[PDB]
């Protein structure tokens, strides 16, 4: 049961710097990540940033250099820092919560990886060997990788959001 | 006589009366002609047995048993432990199923044991006069 | 980068309708798209994630999938409640960076 | 432990009938299989017990020659339970032989009333009638 | 009405343990060093009322064996002659076996020699005519000592005292689960030390009904265990009349080439009954269908674990068993299958070193019980319309579980608390 | 901190059956010799306290 408190100006003048704070409360976590997506009107969502449990950030490619996120472990909150703001900046801010993980190749169960077999005999799809072969390569062993996605993303969790106009 | 751990299915009263089988065949002692891989495992076996037997030792004396087999107490069983009487507990479970029921409160037993014997042992000090 | 929908769609009550979304290999393709589902007033509700899995609480009648670098929402059993932008999403090339669809409108005809 | 016996069965007099006992939830072996019926006219009447372990039975001097009770081998489920089945072959019915009959497990391993019923089974409802 | 806790020592109480066991022998340095001789009757005492489970694919007993034949191999290996020069350029010229003259130094220093050895396709290859051994470009090579013996002969894994063994009588005993008659032991039965792969050699019959033991049936990627009932027979010979060479390669060094062969152009291979074998693979394929058919060679590459591969009399086989898997069922005219011969063997070239098998002198020819057979599942197909079964031998412990199926490790807690109306004397 | 900043390479070269010499292939990047730092204000004060006691 997540809870997500946003906090910060609601005005800003043109070419000033929009600071916003989102406080977490009853974190209920799986590794993860907090950061913050935005939405101007009659636009789509546009993915800015995120911060990761190992300290790890990322932000929007092409949106990184007007943005920054920091954490704070002791207040839980997190800030974004959005410079230059003009009328394009003027929008609705979510803070979210989100699940990410990347998955490594791996071998299905009681499958080790063995690169002998196809380097020496040339099979496809044998990058696997299976345990009940002793580190030895049986055809009738053979099995791919896990099938599954590299990357898992999806947010879990949604703030309430904050409007942030721009105006004099 | 069953044997070794012939009782091991028989009522815990049963087994009782034959404890001293399976206590004395607890210890071995199969000479050697090691004068290798075989030698050190046999040499590190020696001293396992001897070892949990010394330990088993340890705590019959420092509960007033060290003679071992059959002693009794002056810590009362509390109910919280097991719930049976006397006829369902030594005519209805065998010692494994015993064990497995108050591993949970061994321990405990333990130690009210060790400071009785230890408070009875202080009134031994005091007992002249 | 954005993933190409189209900017509405419409259809009337009892019936079923899909959302295209189409990315690249790079983020669709990758094979873990979520759909998500604005409603204009509430809060954005997760509704699928990682192609096929339903978030907790979504009847079956949502239902995602895809192919190759298009993912696909089918919406069975139209309800007034529909009515709603629908964003599509995906990772990509990393676990953190995200990438959004350019939305598409659903509006639900033939109400009493 | 869950002893449950076979439903019901319907006998024309002078028939057989077959009731089973099928049991789980302690060590089939170890307690022994009571067989004991009810009826309106005569009450409670025990009709023998049998060992699951020794095949060693006992039989009520009335129902010596016409019941046959068996058993069969335990099936064991984990270590200190497992699930067995006895059966009880009641033949030449009669009218008086209408009523209700439990299997019954036993209550000690070892002591001055092994084979009493302890753990009683639903029991099985025999009518004999035309 | 008053209960008070009473010590008992000595209560018929086990718990599962894992310990360091110990070997015993009496009757070839693997065993017959050994450790202490087994007593003069074993004692296996039937434990009435009792159930005990056993899991003999978690089973410790088959680890422990399986690192006790390994570093055992390596003891015997070490003061033996290691061939490291012995990879000298060769010339090589056809008679499979190629005649290989090569340089070799003598025992002074500056003198060489040039001798010729018999060596089979599998242990040399090419490289620009010139040969070298397979090994020399991946690891170095040791010689296996003459006068050490590879016959497996039975070695009785023991618990130390305060523990025991216990051991599932159950005829129709199941892999794992519960065992209704259970004995105990301080050592188990005599088991050979069988190196095989695809189907077991000399192992223990299963009484009654032949026995198939999987970890999951219904996994492919676990293999599948097979003990007969009925011992089949199976004689296994190499018909070449080879000769040994001693040449000496330094002081002390000694290299033993093959000669020249006396005799038939014959390769070894093995009979086994086809009666016998039919009657076999009935009652296989019955208790394969009580869980669910036909059955198929398996081709993986390596030689040594496709192929039945075994030790027999120094001499290291490996045999085409397709005329034993070429079947499919729905419900003396001996089988014969080709063996090829390896004295270069990598079982183990990157945890330590390769071995090189001395060539035996004269036939060879050895009988053997086949007990056992090891097989697995292909990748799942359309379901439940056909099922197919090929032999693999992928490792060596499963022969150890396959022997080591009905034991079991304990550890004797003897101490038990129960309550009794008993106080001690006051003070 | 301490780094040694030349990028060296390992050039594995066989000298027998299984033996493997592990020569040092030409470098890569500057030609700069290892140094560590030492934070000079955290060193005086460290060797303050020293000569104190
Ligand atoms: C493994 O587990 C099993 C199962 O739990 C366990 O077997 C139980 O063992 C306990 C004690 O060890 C038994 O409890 C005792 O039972 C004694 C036997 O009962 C006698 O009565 C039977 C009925 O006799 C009538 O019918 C016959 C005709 O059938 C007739 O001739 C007679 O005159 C009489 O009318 C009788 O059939 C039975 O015979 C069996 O056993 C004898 C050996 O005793 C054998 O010769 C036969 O072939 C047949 O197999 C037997 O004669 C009973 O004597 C005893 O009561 C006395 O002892 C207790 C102390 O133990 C005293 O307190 C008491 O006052 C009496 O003096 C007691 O009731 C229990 O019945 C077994 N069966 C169960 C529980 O199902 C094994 O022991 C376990 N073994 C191990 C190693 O763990
Ligand atoms: C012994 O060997 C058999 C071989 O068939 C194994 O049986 C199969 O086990 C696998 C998992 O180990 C099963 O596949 C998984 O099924 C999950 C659902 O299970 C329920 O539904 C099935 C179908 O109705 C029931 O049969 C079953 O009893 C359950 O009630 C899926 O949710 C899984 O998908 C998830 O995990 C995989 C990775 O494992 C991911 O790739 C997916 O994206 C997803 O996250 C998975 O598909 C398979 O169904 C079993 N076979 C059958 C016929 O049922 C036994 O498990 C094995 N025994 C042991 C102890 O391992
Ligand atoms: C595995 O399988 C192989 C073949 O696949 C077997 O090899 C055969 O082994 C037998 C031995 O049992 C060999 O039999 C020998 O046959 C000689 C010729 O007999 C042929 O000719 C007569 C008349 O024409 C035919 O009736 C007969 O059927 C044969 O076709 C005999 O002369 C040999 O007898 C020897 O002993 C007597 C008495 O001691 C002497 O007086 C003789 O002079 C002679 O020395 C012998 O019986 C057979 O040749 C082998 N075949 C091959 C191809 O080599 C293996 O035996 C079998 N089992 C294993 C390997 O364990
Ligand atoms: C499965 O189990 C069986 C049964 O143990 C094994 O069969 C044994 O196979 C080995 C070969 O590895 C046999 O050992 C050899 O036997 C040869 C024939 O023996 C005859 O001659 C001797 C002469 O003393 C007679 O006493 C005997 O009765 C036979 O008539 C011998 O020539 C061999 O001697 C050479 O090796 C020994 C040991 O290294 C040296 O001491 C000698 O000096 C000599 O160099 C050797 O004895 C053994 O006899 C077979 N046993 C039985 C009961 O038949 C299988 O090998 C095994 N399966 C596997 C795969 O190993
Ligand atoms: C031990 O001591 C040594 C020196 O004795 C240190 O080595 C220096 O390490 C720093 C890294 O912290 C190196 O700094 C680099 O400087 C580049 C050039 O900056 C110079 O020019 C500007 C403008 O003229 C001056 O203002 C400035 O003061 C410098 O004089 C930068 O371009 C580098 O930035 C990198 O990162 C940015 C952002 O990621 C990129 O956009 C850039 O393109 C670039 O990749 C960098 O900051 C410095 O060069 C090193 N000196 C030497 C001689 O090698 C060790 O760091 C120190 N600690 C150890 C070894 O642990
Ligand atoms: C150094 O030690 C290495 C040990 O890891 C040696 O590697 C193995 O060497 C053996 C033979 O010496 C090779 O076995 C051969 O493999 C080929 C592969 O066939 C395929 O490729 C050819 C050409 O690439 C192609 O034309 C075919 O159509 C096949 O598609 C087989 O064809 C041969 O019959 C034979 O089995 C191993 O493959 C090889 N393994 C690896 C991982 O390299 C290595 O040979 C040693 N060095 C030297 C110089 O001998
Ligand atoms: C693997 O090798 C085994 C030998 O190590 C083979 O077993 C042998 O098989 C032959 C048949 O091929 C048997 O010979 C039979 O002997 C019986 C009995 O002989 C006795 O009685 C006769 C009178 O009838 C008497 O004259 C003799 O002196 C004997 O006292 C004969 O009746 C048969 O006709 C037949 O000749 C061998 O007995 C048998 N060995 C043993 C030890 O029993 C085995 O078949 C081989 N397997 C394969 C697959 O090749
Ligand atoms: C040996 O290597 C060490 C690293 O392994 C060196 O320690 C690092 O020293 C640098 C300074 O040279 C520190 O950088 C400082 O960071 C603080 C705090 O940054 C945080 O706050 C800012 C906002 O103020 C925020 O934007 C950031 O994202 C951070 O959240 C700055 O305030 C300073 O101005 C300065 O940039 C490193 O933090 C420090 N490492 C660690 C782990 O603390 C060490 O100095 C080296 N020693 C020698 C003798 O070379
Ligand atoms: C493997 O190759 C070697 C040599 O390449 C063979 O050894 C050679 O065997 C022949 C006999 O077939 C020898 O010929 C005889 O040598 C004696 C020596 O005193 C001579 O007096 C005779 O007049 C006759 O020439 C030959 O010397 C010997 N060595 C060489 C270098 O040729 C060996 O036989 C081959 N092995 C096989 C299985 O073919
Ligand atoms: C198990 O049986 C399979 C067949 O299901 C065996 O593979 C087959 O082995 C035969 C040998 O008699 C091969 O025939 C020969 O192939 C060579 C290829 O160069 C060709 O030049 C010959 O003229 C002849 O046709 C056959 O190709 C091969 N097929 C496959 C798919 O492998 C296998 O060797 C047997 N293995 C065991 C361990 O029993
Ligand atoms: C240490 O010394 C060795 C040799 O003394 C150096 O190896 C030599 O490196 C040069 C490149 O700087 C090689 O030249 C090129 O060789 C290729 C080979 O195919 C040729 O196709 C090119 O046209 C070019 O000539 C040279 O072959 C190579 N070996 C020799 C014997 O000169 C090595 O670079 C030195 N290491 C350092 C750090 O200077
Ligand atoms: C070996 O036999 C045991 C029975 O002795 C099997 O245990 C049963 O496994 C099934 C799973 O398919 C369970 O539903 C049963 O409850 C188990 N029975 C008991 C008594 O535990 C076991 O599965 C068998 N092993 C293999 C690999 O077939
Ligand atoms: C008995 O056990 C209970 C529960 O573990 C504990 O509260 C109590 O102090 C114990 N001793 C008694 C009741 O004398």
């Amino acid at each position: 049961q997540v809870q997500l408190r946003e906090s910060g100006p609601s005005l800003m003048k043109p070419s000033q710097t929009l600071s916003l704070t989102c406080t977490v409360s009853g974190s209920s976590l799986n590794d993860k990540s907090v950061g913050w997506v935005r939405q101007a009107p009659g636009k789509a969502l546009q993915w800015l940033g995120s911060v990761d449990t190992s300290g790890n950030t990322d932000y929007n490619p092409g949106l990184k250099s007007r943005l920054s996120i920091t954490k704070d472990n002791s207040k839980s909150r997190i800030s974004l820092t959005v410079t230059g703001m003009t009328t394009e900046d003027s929008a609705t801010y979510y803070c979210i919560t989100a699940h990410q993980k990347t998955n490594k190749k791996e071998c299905p169960e009681d499958y080790t990886y063995n690169p002998r077999c196809p380097q020496q005999y040339g099979w496809s799809d044998c990058d696997c060997m299976g345990d009940r072969f002793g580190g030895y390569c049986r055809q009738d062993g053979c099995s791919n990788y896990i099938h599954r996605s590299t990357y898992e993303w999806y947010v879990s969790a949604w703030g309430q959001g904050l409007l942030v106009t721009v105006s004099s | 006589f069953l044997g070794f751990l012939g009782a091991a299915g028989s009522t815990m009263g049963a087994a009782s009366m034959t404890l001293t089988v399976q206590a004395r065949n607890l210890l071995s002692g199969i000479v050697q002609q090691q004068s290798t891989v075989w030698g050190i495992k046999q040499l590190q076996a020696r001293v396992l047995a001897v070892e949990r037997y010394l330990r088993d030792q340890q705590l019959l004396g420092i509960w007033g048993c060290s003679g071992k087999l059959i002693c009794c107490t002056n810590v009362p069983w509390n109910s919280s432990w097991s719930n049976r009487n006397l006829s369902e507990i030594w005519d209805n479970m065998t010692w494994l199923q015993w064990d497995k029921e108050i591993s949970n409160y061994t321990q405990i037993i333990y130690g009210l044991l060790e400071e009785s014997q230890n408070q009875q042992e202080k009134n031994e000090q005091d007992l002249l006069a | 980068y954005e993933l190409t929908q189209p900017s509405s769609v419409s259809g009337s009550l009892g019936q079923r309708v899909s959302v295209t979304c189409s990315g690249s290999s790079s983020n669709v393709g990758n094979g873990y798209v979520s759909w998500y589902q604005l409603i204009p007033g509430s809060a954005p509700r997760t509704i699928i994630y990682g192609d096929t899995s339903r978030a907790s609480g979504v009847p079956e009648r949502f239902s995602g999938s895809r192919s190759g670098n298009t993912a696909t929402l089918t919406i069975s059993s139209l309800q007034a409640e529909d009515e709603a932008d629908f964003f599509c999403a995906s990772p990509d090339d990393s676990s953190s960076n995200a990438v959004f669809g350019s939305g598409t409108t659903l509006t639900v005809l033939g109400q009493p | 432990g869950q002893l449950v016996q076979s439903g019901a069965e319907l006998k024309k007099p002078g028939a057989s009938v077959k009731i089973s006992c099928k049991t789980s939830g302690y060590r089939f072996n170890f307690y022994h299989i009571n067989w004991i019926r009810q009826t309106a006219g005569r009450g409670p009447e025990w009709m023998g017990w049998i060992s699951p372990y020794s095949g060693d039975k006992n039989l009520a001097p009335a129902f010596q020659d016409r019941v046959i009770m068996t058993t069969d081998t335990e099936v064991p489920v984990t270590s200190f339970t497992s699930t067995g089945a006895a059966y009880m072959e009641i033949r030449n019915l009669k009218f008086d032989d209408t009523g209700t009959y439990f299997c019954a497990k036993g209550l000690l391993r070892d002591g001055s009333s092994t084979w009493l019923p302890y753990l009683w089974g639903q029991g099985t409802l025999l009518t004999v009638s035309s | 009405e008053n209960l008070w806790v009473t010590v008992y020592y000595g209560v018929p109480v086990w718990k599962d343990a894992e310990t360091t066991l110990f070997c015993a022998s009496d009757a070839n340095v693997w065993a017959t060093h050994a450790c202490v001789p087994t007593d003069p009757n074993p004692q296996e005492i039937h434990l009435e009322n009792v159930t005990e489970e056993f899991n003999m694919w978690k089973n410790n007993m088959v680890e422990q064996m399986h690192t006790d034949i390994i570093s055992l191999w390596d003891q015997s290996l070490k003061p033996c002659v290691k061939l490291t020069p012995l990879c000298v350029t060769l010339q090589c010229t056809n008679v499979e076996l190629k005649n290989c003259s090569f340089n070799m130094t003598t025992e002074l220093r500056d003198k060489k020699q040039k001798v010729y050895s018999l060596f089979y396709r599998l242990d040399v290859v090419q490289i620009n005519k010139e040969y070298r051994l397979i090994n020399c470009n991946t690891s170095a090579i040791t010689q296996a000592c003459p006068k050490v013996s590879f016959e497996p002969i039975p070695i009785h894994y023991c618990a130390p005292a305060g523990f025991a063994i216990l051991k599932c009588k159950d005829k129709k005993f199941n892999g794992t689960g519960p065992c209704p008659s259970v004995s105990t032991v301080q050592c188990t039965h005599g088991i050979k030390p069988v190196v095989s792969t695809q189907l077991l050699l000399n192992g223990s019959l299963a009484e009654e009904e032949v026995m198939i033991r999987s970890e999951n049936i219904t996994n492919n990627a676990k293999n599948i265990l097979v003990q007969f009932n009925t011992p089949v027979q199976i004689n296994c010979t190499r018909p070449n009349n080879n000769t040994r060479k001693s040449i000496r390669i330094g002081p002390g060094q000694a290299f033993y080439a093959t000669g020249d062969i006396i005799g038939d152009i014959r390769q070894a291979h093995c009979n086994v009954s086809k009666a016998t074998w039919n009657e076999t693979l009935g009652k296989v394929v019955k208790q394969l269908r009580k869980h669910f058919i036909r059955f198929a060679n398996s081709s993986g590459g390596d030689l040594e674990v496709t192929t039945h591969s075994f030790n027999c009399g120094g001499e290291f086989f490996y045999c085409n068993t397709s005329g034993l898997f070429n079947s499919t069922w729905i419900s003396n005219d001996s089988i014969t299958l080709p063996c090829r011969i390896k004295q270069i063997i990598n079982m183990w070239q990157r945890i330590g070193q390769a071995m090189y098998a001395p060539p035996i002198q004269g036939v060879i020819r050895c009988v053997s019980n086949i007990t056992g057979l090891i097989l697995t599942r292909d990748g799942g197909s359309t379901n439940s319309t056909t099922e197919t079964f090929r032999p693999g031998g992928g490792d060596m412990r499963d022969n150890w579980r396959s022997e080591l199926y009905k034991y079991k490790v304990v550890k004797i807690e003897p101490l038990g608390v129960a309550p009794t109306r008993c106080k001690r004397r006051v003070v």
